[PDB]
């Protein structure tokens, strides 16, 4: 509304739109803690 | 001509899906797709945390939603996908 126009829907795709969050929003050094034959 | 960010967003999740669906289905461990290893890192981590699995992490919150769209379209309970089981099995 300031001038650029609606930004919530207009997010310049950087190719890593989702990826970005995937590995960069890790609460802490990913945990590999394997689970016992659950499946 | 419809192509737009909306399509980029759809393509964004498609790539994430390609790795999430593949990484969540190809539990090889030695996956040769850097995207997979990194996604496993994400999935393998997602469960490692119980608070995160509840949506605590934007990663889980967003992944759960992404999973929601996929688990919805997929009328079949894939099986390896944790969330699908949590939504379709429960």
């Amino acid at each position: 509304m300031e001038e650029p126009q609606s930004d919530p829907s207009v997010e310049p795709p950087l190719s890593q739109e989702t990826f970005s969050d995937l590995w960069k929003l890790l609460p802490e050094n990913n945990v590999l803690s394997p689970l016992p034959s659950q499946a | 001509a419809t192509q737009s960010p909306g399509d980029s967003r759809r393509l964004s999740i498609q790539r994430a899906i390609q790795s999430l669906v593949h990484a969540a289905q190809c539990r090889n461990a030695n996956c040769s797709l850097p995207s997979c290893q990194k996604m496993k890192r994400v999935v393998q981590h997602t469960k490692g945390c119980k608070r995160k699995t509840n949506g605590g992490c934007p990663i889980c919150k967003q992944l759960i939603a992404l999973a929601a769209y996929h688990a919805k379209h997929c009328q079949e309970n894939k099986c390896p996908v944790p969330f699908c089981l949590n939504i379709k099995q429960k």
